[PDB]
């Protein structure tokens, strides 16, 4: 029953509306990020969804004790009665604290004065994805830790562990992308109001090529089969020849309307559309040689044009 | 230790139901908007999305002091107990106030008595466009804001810096896909209501479409059809019914261009520019096809 | 600091959980609204969204104060410490008030005891199921409210002006149809807990035919002319006329589905599927005649 | 005036967390539901949205008063200062109280002590959807009213008014389904913890056949044409007759895409899909055997078996 | 009358923010669940749904009393005052604590000092499904939950009844439509964290895909197409254009059905068994066109 009087001594006389070590030096805040999972990437809304432990720690004079030897894990509702930093995320769109039983707020106190505050939060952060080249992607999806109402002479940030402040990157299993590297960058960013610390957790996303590369082969094999249908046959039964070239536009249409819901209406550069242009202009070239009718010469010229086409595609892929 | 007594001195009888200057002059509100990223524009819902740092500031004579420091960067829990203006967006649809470890509200008192109060908000608003230039139109999305319960004889809005230099895109705050942000234009304005006359700060964002694949993916399957129309009328040395079935594809391509356009724009009553732009391309087809069907 | 004294004198002995006129007065309340926008009638949920400025006015024998102040303006912070009458919307699916940036709650108190109050509300209300004539649309779209707790013997709603008290000044406000007029209606509905007055507000609309003009023209200017050139072509070749007729009904099928794709299915006919089915069965009868002519030419 | 000090003594000395007759007889609770609308019966998510005027009433000797012969409707800021029963719904997913001007929370008091409580609740309740027979299937989706933390020795539920406790059901209109009957069940459920009462409100939903017969009759003309063109064309250009029946296979594929967009994957096979796939296999095999080998036999075989398939389909459909 | 006078004696001196222990015995909580239902799996975004009752029980010596009856039932209002552990799910990405007229939380205080505290929940947890065999899926979906701030030296979770047999209860109501509940397997573990060491209660749900949902939906059209692949071998040697045109008309539907089978299928880099089934169908197509071009 000794601990209750000490906690009441710590609370009676405390002001939540002041930062610790007030009127003096800036206080440091150490962060730690435990990425649970990249929850949901969305190429429609130019964004992704992340679930992580955001842990942070600092030091104060207002909370110190000497009687209790061990550390003091305390209830989460004392966070409404203790000072915390106003750390936010810049590129977010919709975020929340998980409240499945309570607010997941880890409050741990030390006899020194080291105060620990932990959250399990899910953030839907935007990522400026450049969709110019589709097979290779190499994104840079940032995650901008930044204070809100404290200037750089009032606060400073640091990674608690350097590279060791970020834990759990290798345990991420994404069905659509793959991590190749992650980077933690500190940066001082000024505004009209003032200067602010800004940590950045960035990482690249190499797309898992197998799913879309098995979706890519089907129009190519389809149009090679269509070329071999329209090429080898004699044209006395010309209705057998022309009905092959009739139904090519619906085959192009199915793949185009399937991809049009996946990728948005970005006008700039679409590499899938460049590939489908190399396909459908080749469809028009096959029909052009048909209306020009040399059939065996066009049949031999079709595979070497397909080979130079997907060689151009492969060198566009490997850059 | 001393600052606790200081802040307790500033609440001995302080009220929040009264603006500073009742029975006195009106209140002066400096206002600044620092946008972060101009988001996506839902043309199907004629609304856009934008992330702002909404700064606003006002002098309050009830809070002067002679303390050791001049400006104290207080917490927003103090700002919940202070008077604030009732600013709101006149055309906002679903606006969110971002909440985190603390709510994204700031407060900086001054020994003069002047304040500073910014809110990291995300506001979406309807941008009522017209489709008279539906391929390559350009519009000015509005953003109107002002008081709700305080008349022009109660509060007065004014931009903080010069109005040419008071809405700032950060460096590259562009979540835009279809459009190109180029400029902006603010102004004041007094709107008479059934209650009174409220002052309104109005801001227009001028934006114009990228030409791009919105023209390419619509004109190149039309380019293949108009090339097939020239290929059909080239010669007649070969068989004639090889040409007639060539019309049939140009039927179904008219299907594919029909579905590809309607999924972006809302169902409007008035016809647009791109609809006639593809209607003339449709009219180029079946006239020559009926002509060849009559003569052959 | 005079108003600080006056308003704090208006706090003790005043319960914020009671209506003022518990006695013989039935607490009549005037009301109005200013329609800011009427959003899209999506018709999949058969609902429509609408933004209004909704305002109420009543009296009190417990808030009369002294002179030298005609009316005092209040923020959104005295609404919890003052009794407010209930108002709830009947056909509201999700009527969420706007709470952004110190929320929209305007309040005024005169010396007489008259209290003005207002809000800023968006509604997604049900309108009707009017699918008799699909081009000839005429929806009334009622909007109605009552007190959820207080009956007609304890609360009374009243307008400010007979049938034209609702201000509405806009031209482009997400209306894909044509708004033609509005009116009010005051009724009393017998419920189980009591009897409650209902203040119905209609919004007369009519669908502009220009939206369905593109949906009607381009199938009509394709299928009918394809059926015409199926007969106008030389019928000596079997893969010309029958093939054109059989690909025409292949094209004519999916446009009926896409024309009924954005809007949900109904039980009764809407006289639009009947409007396209006549031409569909006409091209089908052209197919029947073409198949009949084949039986007596290949002898 | 005089009423305020009577309300004050009802608020003074009251304990919220103690039920009436705590340690005595079980309290008696009468409930009432008023269906406002059946909003959307989502077959894919297997749920329905219900708007309801939920209503409770009970007895409390602590909340009576001597004089003032009238009923005291209060503000909704007394329900947080009074006891309410913890009545939840079992199979809900998204449920909330509407907050239009305030929380729609009616408190009505009485001079004897009968407390009336009322809410306006929208509930997205899930129900079992057996999709073996698709037309005229009584889905029998229910709503399960149940208390949470009071054993049957502490509470008593009943329908307030008998069978007339459920109103407004005849005033409901659906574009797809139709009310045929509703029923109230009052049972007891034993858990590991204890015994709890349960009310259950059922809804058997006769689906209106008009949308169903439209989406049935629109593809039936296609297989009718598939029979007729196969019976009607001479077999010199036999590929010109067979290729139309193979385009009916992709017509079936478009119908199957509409089916997959309209229905999920279910182990118990439906009643709509089976006759269309059965007549599909028959009209394909008829074209196959016609191209296998003939003009009169095509006129004789296909319409008779077609009408036979029609009448056996109708006889399965009428059940 | 009497119980209010003793609940104030229970609340007198009981700190609402401290667990029993702290230089004393390790706090033990007894954990029980009750699966109300098991919601549908969402294979596109690779998650599932569950809604359960979640029970907890522990002893607090600072809550014993001497009353007339044995156990004492309370509301959720008093339950917000007694210290409860921070039990969170490791796999839940979006969860709701349901409330309707009250928070769905009861508090049963025994006279011995123990108490029961349960809540009705709903968890949208996910499973890392491997997709090497989509009709032959066999998955063990985890439902890990532990403490959030209290160390293994602070609290330890323990199942109430028989762990491997009767600590988890399926209540025979499942709204599933693609899978079926084979069984369950609880587990205990210790996860070494960057903060400290924490107990972990694991529960796996063994699931296999039903056979009549999509398996027949793929099995019927592929058999239809391989039947249509045989007629070209049935064709005459004097009927050479029909054997050519049969193959393209076969693949027109094969491509659309492959698109439809990959439509509801989520994205995976690993190959699926039905991807090899459509490959066998395409190989039959390739053999048919080889036998066609042999004549040609
Ligand atoms: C099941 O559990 C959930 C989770 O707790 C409950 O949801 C919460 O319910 C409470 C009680 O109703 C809400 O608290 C109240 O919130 C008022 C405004 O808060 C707004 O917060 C944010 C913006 O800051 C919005 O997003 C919220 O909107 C959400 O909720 C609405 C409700 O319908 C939804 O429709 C939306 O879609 C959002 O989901 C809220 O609008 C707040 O003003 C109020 O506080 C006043 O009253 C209390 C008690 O008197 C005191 O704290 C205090 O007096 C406050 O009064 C001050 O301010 C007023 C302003 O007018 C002044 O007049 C006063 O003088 C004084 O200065 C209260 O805190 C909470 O917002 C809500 N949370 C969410 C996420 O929904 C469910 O209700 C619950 N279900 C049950 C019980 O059935
Ligand atoms: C944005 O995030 C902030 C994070 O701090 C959040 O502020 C917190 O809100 C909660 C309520 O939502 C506050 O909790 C209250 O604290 C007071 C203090 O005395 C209590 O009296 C209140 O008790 C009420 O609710 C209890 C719930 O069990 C019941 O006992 C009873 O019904 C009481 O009426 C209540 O617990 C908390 O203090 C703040 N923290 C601050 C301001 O630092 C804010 O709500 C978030 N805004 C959103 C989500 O819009
Ligand atoms: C995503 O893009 C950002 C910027 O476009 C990249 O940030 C940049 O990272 C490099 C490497 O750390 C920084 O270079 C060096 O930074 C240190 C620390 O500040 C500095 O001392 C050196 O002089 C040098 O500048 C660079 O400054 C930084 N730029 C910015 C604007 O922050 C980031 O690395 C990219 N992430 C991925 C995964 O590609
Ligand atoms: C289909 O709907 C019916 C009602 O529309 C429901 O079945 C009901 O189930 C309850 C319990 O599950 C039973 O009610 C019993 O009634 C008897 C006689 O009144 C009573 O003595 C029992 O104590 C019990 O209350 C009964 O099986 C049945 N009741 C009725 C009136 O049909 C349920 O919603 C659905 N049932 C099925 C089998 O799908
Ligand atoms: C209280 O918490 C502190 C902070 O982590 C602990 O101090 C560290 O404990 C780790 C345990 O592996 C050691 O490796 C570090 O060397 C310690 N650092 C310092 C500066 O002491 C401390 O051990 C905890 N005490 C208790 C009783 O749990
Ligand atoms: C207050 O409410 C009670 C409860 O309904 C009313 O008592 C009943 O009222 C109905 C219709 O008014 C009639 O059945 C009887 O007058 C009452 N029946 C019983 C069994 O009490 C009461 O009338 C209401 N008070 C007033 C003033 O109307």
């Amino acid at each position: 029953s000794y601990v209750k009087e000490t906690v009441d001594r710590l609370l009676k006389g405390y002001d939540i509306r002041l930062r610790p070590d007030f009127g003096g030096p800036p206080v440091d805040v150490g962060m730690r990020i435990d990425v649970a999972s990249i929850d949901m990437v969305s190429e429609v809304n130019m964004d992704y969804t992340l679930t992580m432990y955001f842990q942070q720690s600092w030091k104060d004079k207002r909370l110190s004790y000497s009687g209790i030897p061990l550390n003091l894990t305390l209830d989460n509702r004392v966070a409404d009665q203790l000072w915390v930093p106003d750390t936010y995320f810049l590129n977010d769109k919709k975020s929340f604290v998980h409240g499945v039983t309570v607010k997941n707020r880890m409050i741990r106190l030390h006899p020194d004065g080291t105060v620990l505050y932990g959250l399990r939060i899910t953030t839907t952060a935007a990522c400026m994805m450049d969709l110019r080249r589709y097979p290779l992607d190499e994104q840079n999806c940032t995650l901008e830790i930044e204070s809100y109402g404290y200037t750089t002479d009032d606060i400073e940030f640091y990674w608690n562990g350097g590279e060791g402040a970020v834990t759990g990157v290798n345990k991420i299993e994404l069905p659509q992308f793959s991590i190749v590297d992650y980077k933690m960058v500190s940066k001082k960013v000024e505004f009209t109001t003032g200067a602010y610390p800004r940590l950045s957790l960035s990482f690249r996303l190499k797309r898992n090529i197998g799913y879309f590369i098995l979706q890519t082969y089907m129009p190519s094999t389809l149009i090679t089969i269509l070329s071999w249908v329209s090429f080898w046959i004699n044209y006395d039964a010309s209705a057998a020849r022309v009905a092959l070239g009739i139904t090519t536009v619906l085959t192009m249409t199915t793949i185009s309307t399937h991809l049009r819901e996946t990728l948005p209406k970005i006008p700039y550069v679409k590499a899938i559309d460049i590939y489908l242009m190399g396909c459908f202009v080749f469809v028009f070239l096959a029909l052009l040689e048909y209306a020009f009718v040399i059939d065996k010469w066009s049949r031999m010229f079709f595979p070497i044009t397909f080979s130079l086409f997907n060689v151009v595609y492969w060198l566009y892929y490997v850059h | 230790t001393v600052f606790t007594r200081i802040l307790d001195r500033l609440l001995d009888g302080y009220d929040n139901r009264l603006r500073p200057g009742l029975g006195e002059r009106v209140t002066e509100v400096k206002t600044d908007i620092f946008v972060t990223s101009f988001g996506p524009v839902s043309d199907h819902d004629m609304e856009y999305t934008i992330d702002v740092f909404f700064r606003q500031s006002w002098k309050d004579e009830r809070l002067k002091f002679k303390g050791p420091m001049t400006v104290l960067r207080l917490n927003n829990l103090m700002a919940s107990k202070i008077w604030t203006p009732d600013t709101f967006f006149h055309n906002g649809k679903k606006s969110v106030a971002h909440n985190m470890t603390m709510p994204n509200k700031l407060l900086r008192i001054t020994e003069d008595g002047t304040l500073l109060y910014t809110m990291r908000l995300t506001v979406r608003a309807e941008c009522p466009m017209h489709l008279e230039d539906f391929p390559m139109d350009a519009h000015a999305c509005p953003l109107k804001f002002g008081s709700y319960a305080y008349t022009r004889a109660e509060v007065v809005y004014e931009w903080t810096r010069e109005p040419a230099r008071s809405v700032v895109v950060a460096e590259d705050g562009s979540r835009l896909n279809q459009y190109d942000l180029l400029g902006q234009t603010v102004d004041s304005g007094i709107v008479q209501s059934s209650t009174g006359e409220y002052v309104v700060m109005t801001t227009h964002f001028h934006l114009k479409r990228k030409i791009g694949y919105f023209v390419i993916q619509t004109y190149l399957p039309c380019i293949m059809t108009v090339i097939l129309s020239q290929v059909s009328f080239w010669l007649n040395r070969e068989s004639v019914p090889a040409r007639t079935v060539f019309g049939v594809t140009t039927v179904l391509t008219m299907t594919t261009l029909s579905i590809s356009a309607r999924n972006s724009l809302p169902k409007v009553a008035y016809a647009t520019a791109m609809d006639w732009f593809i209607a003339v391309c449709y009219a180029f087809v079946f006239s020559a096809l009926i002509e060849f069907a009559t003569v052959n | 600091g005079d108003v600080t004294v006056i308003l704090n004198n208006l706090l003790e002995g005043y319960d914020n959980k009671l209506r003022p006129d518990i006695g013989v007065k039935p607490t009549l309340i005037h009301t109005d609204m200013y329609v800011n926008s009427i959003g899209p009638v999506n018709a999949i949920n058969m609902e429509y969204t609408i933004d209004i400025f909704f305002a109420q006015t009543w009296y009190d024998r417990r808030l009369k104060f002294n002179s030298t102040i005609k009316v005092l303006r209040l923020n959104s912070n005295m609404v919890g410490k003052i009794w407010i009458p209930d108002t709830f919307f009947r056909n509201s699916k999700k009527a969420d008030a706007h709470w952004i940036t110190t929320p929209n709650r305007m309040l005024r108190i005169w010396n007489d005891g008259r209290v003005l109050y207002t809000l800023r509300l968006t509604i997604d209300a049900e309108c009707q199921l009017q699918l008799h004539n699909f081009p000839m649309d005429e929806h009334s779209c009622p909007l109605e409210f009552s007190s959820y707790g207080y009956p007609r013997e304890e609360i009374v709603y009243q307008w400010k002006r007979s049938s034209v008290e609702v201000g509405d000044t806009r031209s482009w406000r997400l209306y894909q149809f044509s708004f033609v007029g509005l009116r009010n209606t005051t009724e009393v509905v017998k419920t189980t807990s009591g009897d409650y007055v209902v203040m119905s507000v209609y919004f007369d609309l009519s669908r502009r035919m220009g939206y369905f003009t593109i949906q009607t023209y381009i199938p009509c200017t394709l299928i009918v002319v394809l059926s015409w050139v199926s007969f106008w072509i030389n019928k000596d070749a079997v893969p010309a006329r029958t093939s054109l007729g059989i690909t025409t009904v292949l094209t004519m099928t999916t446009l009926s589905t896409i024309a009924r794709k954005s809007l949900p299915k109904v039980s009764y006919v809407t006289a639009m599927d009947l409007f396209v089915s006549v031409c569909f069965i006409f091209v089908f009868s052209a197919l029947v005649e073409y198949g009949t002519l084949h039986y007596f030419v290949s002898n």
